[PDB]
């Protein structure tokens, strides 16, 4: 959010049917990390609760 | 009151299979004793031909009001909002804009909205700021 | 109280307040596994990840748009 | 090893020679798989630009986006039965 | 027994598969990119397969 | 090598088993050693042959080249030319793998005559395995119809209460229709003077004569992959056949009809396949929607899985008739994924429950997750795979088949997406009922899944999730083979 | 059927109509002070017609009393959590006690 | 180890207690099923069948086969799909697309510089990936011009 950096781990290929190519790729942009704060934070306290 | 769900037949004759009025097993008294307390059924009780639609596994049946009365209340409630939305639209009671819609420089940012040349422009242009 | 029938019903998640006698020993064997894998997952994450905003400089893109033209 | 495609056309051979006809079908299949490979490369160029440009993605990625949407309908596998069994000239 | 007959078996497959994959990745560097199963045989090439096809089509005709 | 080793060894095995069992018949009563432990030695020799059959094909899988277009491993045996291409290789692999599993499923749940059962199972598997590797319509038909003789006897001898009705159904439904496929095969032999695949792929016929041959062949296919309205044989036969007969009749026999499209309709009748594809979609979409709704009102446990088989096969036919690589690859992966999930359910429904309580009525089973937890984990796990959960191999097959359907026909082909919702209706209702509420008051607590029945489940689930996570194993073989099936001229 | 006043079975019917009446009042009225006031009245309405020696006069009230409850029935009655219909009914039922009969599959 | 008298011990131990419905060192060979004569095989039937008579789904005769014969077959199948040198058609088409760049652009020094320094392992991931490799020239060259002869195979037009 503050340092304008992005992360992308691409495990391997999933579908490779001619032009349709899909990877097991995981990225964390501003929006992906804007949603990982509400999700993981609350869920941790829910498990603690 | 106590009405049975839709599509349950009034009559059936499947040869020698016994005839018996349909009973909505979901509405049996939950306190009475049963051989199968979860299904509220006693052993060796006969089943209706469509008993699969009249037991605890079938979709829940709600009999608080008649299925027609529910439509009237349901449609009326959205019907009430329809007139509230219609009158404003018919009357035009919603307020006018207090300022001109936002304009943009550089030919409405035509190039910056995915345009190549000046012939298309209006295809990709935003609100043009003609008043620089 | 009531009977869990624990002689035979042995699901992977125990069942009805199950706790083995040697639970303290096994947890340290498990707490290692969580630690062994979390450390292992950190290595792969650093080695196999990248920043998708710095792989190609804008000087290289500017040639691509013109070449396709 | 890397086998070379047998560059051969349906318009120069006799289908009675089922050995040559096989190459005309195999040559028309291999060229099409190149176009998809060419297409997947072009799409990769589009993805870098959009990620790198951000707001300017509409400008810095203009002709790539134009070209990709042009090659898409025809850069796909179509088989050889269409062209083997039909005569465009007629 | 945490190390009983059932718990261990996935890890035997899990660790073994990782080892052989790393083994095979190495084996390609020292054997010109050819895989760990190169000993079992060789891929059929077009030149060998085309002779069979031509005799098959000739007899058919 | 292949077919020659595949027939000669199996014939030798069949002769060996017959010699051992029938030696003591004679004039005197016999209490020999081979009868001890329920013919256990003779069942073992039958189980080994199933494993060895897999080793024969792998000897030839190594030589397979994924970058060569055309049939490989071509050989002539019994004046018939055989061979393998990309599509045929994988289906052969599925057929032989279900060999050991079909035999293992019936290890100790037949009243007797295990040697006859073991011989028939290995015989049906070989006949179906050989059906993917012939290279003419006549030899395709010979192997396509020879499986009736053991299957009709097997279902009649070893069947359930209605085995006579089931036997009279598979024999007549699959013969009175496949005889219509014989007529179109004969007409190919009259005008062209040959039924070889390659020779007939290069010929174009008049668009009137294309419509006749297509109607004849698709009649024989619409019964094997049961399309409404001629599906009535499959639910009946499944509910009455032996458990091993259900694994083959669902695992393989249905997929012989999708392979029937690949050889007999798309290459040689390409022009008329385009015309019928709108009609094929109408029949298959109505098969998809009606079969899903009919399943919601069924009571027999083993029938309910039978109709779930029909809904998936309708989707497979939808994809294969899509004229793109996405639909064709998706349809074939779904056939492979359905080839493991479908047999697994019959083991859960007609092989684990039915071997303990001997009743297939749904009303007796509920709350099974209390005293049978290991059963309910697999029933839950296989319920999701059967409904295209994204991590399984069925989702890859269904998503691509739906994607290919929309590509071919955006308007009506979009209705294939109803497969995602409807498959979760009849299936999850069945699972939610079985493993919900209190344990049933009509059943009695017994053993959970035995070690053998776990082995069957684990090795039908393991291939399913590999194809789901990494389907490129199947795709790398299919791509060059499936690209020869597409008919389109773009100018 | 017929209604026989002062018979044991007829009294229990009137007892049942009383639990329907007061619980329904309890369902709508959520303050005790307001509830006792209305609950007192219902008993007075129940005890004013205590003395009846006629069959047919009594059956009309039974017809009327059912109608009074049906129209005034709450659309969300209060239920104890562990009683049937409650929030915790059937939760965590202890498993059945029975011997496992092994089968040689 | 048929051990004919070992049956007679089972015979005598049972005979002493004829009452019915009221051990480990027994293990045959392949010889006893076929070579042995009927009379010695005749007694073995009674001992084995009725030993169970005086009675957990283990040792059913299959685990020795499936775990030794079937499971390694799957590993062999799983191995082949993992470490086989089968080149798929599309993976071939990626190498062929680049091999034409070399043949069609031999005058371009910079382009061949990137192809030369490239390793044969990273051919399948051209573009954005974890590998620290430069391919801007490779991607740029393909964008500017086409390198297929699909029209070259079609000598007939409308
Ligand atoms: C479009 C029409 C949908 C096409 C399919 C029609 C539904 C077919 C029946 C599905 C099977 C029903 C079932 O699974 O069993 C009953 C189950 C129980 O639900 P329920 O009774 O409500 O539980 C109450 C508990 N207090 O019932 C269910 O939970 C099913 C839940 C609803 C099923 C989805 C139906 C689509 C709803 C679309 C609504 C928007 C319409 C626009
Ligand atoms: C049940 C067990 C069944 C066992 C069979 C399963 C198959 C085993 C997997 C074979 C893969 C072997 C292997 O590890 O290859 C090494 C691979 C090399 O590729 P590399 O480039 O270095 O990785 C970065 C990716 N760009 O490097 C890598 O693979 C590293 C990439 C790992 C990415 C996956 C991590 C997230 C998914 C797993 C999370 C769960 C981890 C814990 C699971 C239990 C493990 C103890
Ligand atoms: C002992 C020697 C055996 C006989 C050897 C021989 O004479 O060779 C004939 C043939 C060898 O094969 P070959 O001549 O090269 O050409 C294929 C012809 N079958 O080998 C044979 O013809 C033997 C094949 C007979 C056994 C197969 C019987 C088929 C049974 C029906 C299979 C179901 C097919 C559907
Ligand atoms: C639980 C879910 C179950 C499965 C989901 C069910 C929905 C899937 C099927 C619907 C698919 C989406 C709707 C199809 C139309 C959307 C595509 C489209 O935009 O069609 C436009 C196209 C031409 O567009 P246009 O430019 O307007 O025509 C003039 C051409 N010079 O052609 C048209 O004009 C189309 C005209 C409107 C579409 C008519 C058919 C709609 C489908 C009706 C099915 C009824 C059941
Ligand atoms: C009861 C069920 C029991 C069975 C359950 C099975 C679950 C096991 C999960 C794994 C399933 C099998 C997938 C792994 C085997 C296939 C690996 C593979 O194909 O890697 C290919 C990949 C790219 O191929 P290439 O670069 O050309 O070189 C490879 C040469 N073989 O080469 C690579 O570099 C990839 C290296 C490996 C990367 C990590 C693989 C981890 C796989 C698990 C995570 C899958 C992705 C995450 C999914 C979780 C949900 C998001
Ligand atoms: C992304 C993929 C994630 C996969 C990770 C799996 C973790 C969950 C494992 C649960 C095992 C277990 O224990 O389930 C079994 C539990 C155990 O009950 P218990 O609480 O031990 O009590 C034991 C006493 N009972 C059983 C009387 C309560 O009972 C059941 O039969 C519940 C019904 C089946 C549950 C199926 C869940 C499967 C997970 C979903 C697979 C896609
Ligand atoms: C991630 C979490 C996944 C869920 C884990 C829980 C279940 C684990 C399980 O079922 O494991 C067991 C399995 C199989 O072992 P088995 O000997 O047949 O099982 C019997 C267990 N005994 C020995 C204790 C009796 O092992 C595996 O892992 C297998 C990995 C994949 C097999 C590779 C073959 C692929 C061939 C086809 C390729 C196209
Ligand atoms: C440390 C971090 C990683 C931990 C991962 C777990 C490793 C241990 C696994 C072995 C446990 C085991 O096999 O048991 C787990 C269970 C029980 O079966 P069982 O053990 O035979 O039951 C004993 C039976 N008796 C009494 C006869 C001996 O298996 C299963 O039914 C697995 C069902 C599938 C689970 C969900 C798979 C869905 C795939 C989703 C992801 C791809
Ligand atoms: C790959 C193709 C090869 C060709 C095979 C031809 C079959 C002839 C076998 C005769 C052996 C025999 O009569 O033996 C009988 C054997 C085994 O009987 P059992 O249980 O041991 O004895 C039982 C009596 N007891 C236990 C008291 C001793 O059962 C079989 O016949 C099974 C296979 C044939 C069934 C279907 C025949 C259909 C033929 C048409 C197919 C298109």
């Amino acid at each position: 959010i503050f340092n304008e950096i992005e992360y992308t781990y691409n495990i391997m290929n999933w579908l490779n049917v001619e032009y349709l190519v899909v990877d097991w790729s995981f990225t964390i942009d501003k929006l992906s990390v804007s949603m990982l704060v509400p999700v993981v934070t609350v869920s941790f306290l829910v498990h603690l609760y | 009151k106590s009405f049975l769900p839709h599509f349950i037949p009034k009559n059936y004759s499947y040869g020698d299979y016994p005839r018996l009025k349909p009973e909505n097993l979901q509405k049996r008294d939950p306190y009475l004793k049963y051989d199968d307390q979860a299904n509220k059924r006693n052993f060796n009780e006969p089943l209706h031909p469509q008993q699969d639609d009249l037991d605890m596994w079938a979709p829940d049946h709600f009999d608080f009001v008649q299925d027609s009365i529910a439509l009237k209340w349901f449609g009326t409630f959205f019907g009430v909002l329809a007139v509230f939305s219609s009158v404003i639209y018919i009357g035009g009671l919603y307020p006018e804009k207090p300022a001109n819609p936002r304009n943009y420089p550089f030919s409405g940012l035509a190039k910056d909205l995915g345009a190549s040349s000046e012939e298309d422009t209006l295809l990709y242009a935003a609100k043009i700021d003609k008043s620089i | 109280h009531h009977i869990h029938t624990p002689s035979y019903i042995k699901p992977p998640t125990g069942g009805w307040n199950f706790t083995p006698a040697n639970w303290k020993q096994n947890t340290v064997l498990v707490l290692v596994g969580f630690t062994a894998c979390c450390v292992g997952l950190y290595k792969l994450g650093e080695a196999g990840s990248y920043n998708p905003k710095l792989k190609y400089k804008e000087e290289e893109l500017s040639r691509w748009n013109q070449s396709a033209k | 090893d890397h086998v070379r495609s047998p560059n051969v056309s349906f318009d120069d051979i006799d289908y009675n020679n089922s050995q040559d006809l096989h190459n005309a079908q195999e040559s028309l299949l291999r060229e099409q798989w190149i176009r998809v490979s060419a297409l997947k490369v072009c799409r990769k160029a589009l993805e870098s630009c959009y990620k790198t440009s951000g707001p300017n993605h509409y400008e810095d990625c203009r002709e790539i986006a134009e070209k990709y949407l042009n090659m898409l309908p025809d850069h796909r596998i179509q088989g050889f039965l269409g062209y083997q069994k039909n005569d465009p000239s007629k | 027994n945490i190390f009983n007959k059932w718990n261990v078996t996935p890890f035997v497959w899990l660790f073994a598969t990782v080892g052989i994959f790393q083994w095979d990745k190495s084996h390609r560097e020292s054997h010109d990119g050819k895989g760990i199963l190169d000993f079992l045989g060789e891929i059929k090439v077009k030149e060998s397969l085309d002779t069979y096809f031509k005799e098959y089509q000739t007899k058919v005709a | 090598m292949l077919v020659q080793n595949l027939i000669i060894f199996n014939i030798i095995g069949i002769v060996l088993l017959v010699l051992l069992n029938n030696n003591n018949n004679g004039i005197l009563n016999k209490k020999s050693l081979l009868t001890i432990k329920n013919e256990l030695k003779l069942k073992q020799i039958g189980l080994i042959i199933s494993i060895i059959n897999i080793l024969i094909i792998i000897e030839n899988w190594i030589g397979f080249n994924s970058n060569y277009y055309g049939f490989q491993n071509i050989e002539r045996f019994l004046n018939i030319y055989w061979g393998i291409d990309g599509i045929s290789l994988l289906l052969v692999l599925l057929t032989l793998i279900l060999g050991p599993i079909a035999i293992l499923s019936n290890w100790k749940n037949l009243k007797g005559y295990y040697t006859y059962y073991v011989i028939s199972i290995n015989m049906l598997v070989i006949l179906m395995a050989l059906n993917f590797i012939c290279l003419d319509l006549v030899s395709f038909y010979i192997l396509f119809e020879s499986t009736l003789a053991p299957l009709f006897l097997l279902i009649g001898i070893y069947g359930a209460n209605n085995k006579n009705k089931a036997a009279y159904y598979v024999l007549i439904y699959t013969l009175a229709s496949s005889l219509f496929m014989l007529l179109s095969i004969v007409i190919y032999y009259i005008i062209i003077n040959s039924t070889d695949y390659i020779y007939i792929n290069n010929i174009i016929l008049s668009i009137n004569l294309q419509s006749l041959l297509f109607i004849g062949i698709i009649i024989g296919i619409a019964v094997k992959t049961p399309l409404m309205p001629v599906h009535t044989w499959l639910p009946t036969v499944h509910s009455e056949s032996p458990l091993g007969g259900s694994i083959l009749l669902a695992g393989v026999i249905l997929k012989l009809a999708i392979y029937g499209v690949i050889r007999l309709l798309l290459p040689n009748l390409s022009e008329i396949s385009m015309m019928f594809t709108p009609i094929i979609y109408i029949i298959s979409i109505l098969t998809l929607i009606y079969s899903s709704l009919i399943t919601l009102k069924q009571t027999d446990l083993k029938v309910i899985i039978a109709y779930s088989s029909i809904s998936h096969l309708a989707v497979c036919m939808i994809g294969i008739f899509a004229n793109n690589l996405i639909g064709i690859n998706g349809s074939l992966i779904l056939c492979l994924a359905h080839g493991f999930v479908s047999p697994a359910l019959f083991i859960l429904v007609g092989g684990i429950l039915y071997d303990r309580y001997h009743n297939r009525l749904i009303n007796y089973y509920q709350g099974l997750s209390t005293f049978m937890p290991i059963f309910s984990i697999y029933l839950v796990v296989f319920s999701f795979c059967n409904t295209g959960t994204p991590l399984s191999g069925n989702f890859v097959g269904e998503f691509l088949s739906i994607t290919g359907a929309v590509i071919r026909h955006p308007i009506i082909g979009s209705l294939t997406a109803a497969s995602v919702l409807l498959s979760a209706c009849y299936q999850m209702k069945l699972t939610n009922r079985l493993t919900g509420s209190v344990f049933s008051q009509y059943l009695h607590i017994t053993n959970d899944v035995t070690n053998r029945e776990i082995f069957l489940l684990n090795w039908l689930l393991i291939p399913t999730i590999i194809i789901g996570i990494y389907p490129s194993f199947v795709t790398n073989i299919l791509n060059l083979a499936s690209s020869t099936l597409i008919y389109s001229v773009l100018i | 059927k017929a209604v026989v006043p002062f018979s044991e079975a007829n009294k229990k019917y009137v007892s049942s109509l009383y639990r329907k009446s007061l619980r329904t009042a309890h369902d709508w009225i959520n303050k005790t002070e307001f509830y006792r006031v209305k609950a007192s009245e219902i008993r007075s309405r129940f005890d004013a017609n205590k003395h009846i020696n006629d069959p047919n006069e009594l059956k009309v009230i039974f017809k009327e009393t059912e109608a009074l409850l049906e129209d005034y029935a709450h659309p969300d009655p209060i239920i104890p959590p562990c009683r049937p219909g409650g929030s915790k009914f059937e939760r965590n039922i202890p498993p059945r006690v029975e011997a496992r009969i092994p089968i040689d599959v | 180890a048929f051990n004919l008298q070992l049956e007679k011990e089972i015979r005598s131990k049972i005979d002493s207690l004829p009452k019915l419905n009221n051990v480990t060192n027994r293990k045959l060979s392949l010889t006893d099923y076929l070579f042995q004569n009927a009379a010695n095989q005749a007694l073995y039937v009674d001992n084995e069948a009725d030993l169970k008579e005086l009675d957990e789904n283990e040792n059913e005769g299959w685990e020795k086969i499936m775990y030794v014969g079937f499971v390694p077959t799957m590993i062999l199948i799983f191995a082949i799909v993992l470490f086989k040198d089968d080149k798929s058609i599309d993976e071939w088409a990626m190498d062929e697309l680049l091999l034409r760049l070399k043949e069609k652009n031999l005058s371009d020094v910079e382009l061949i510089d990137e192809l030369d320094k490239l390793s044969k392992s990273h051919v399948g991931k051209i573009g954005a990936s974890e590998i620290n490799k430069r391919d801007a020239v490779i991607i740029e060259r393909i964008l500017n011009g086409e390198y297929d002869q699909l029209s070259g195979l079609k000598k007939k037009e409308l």
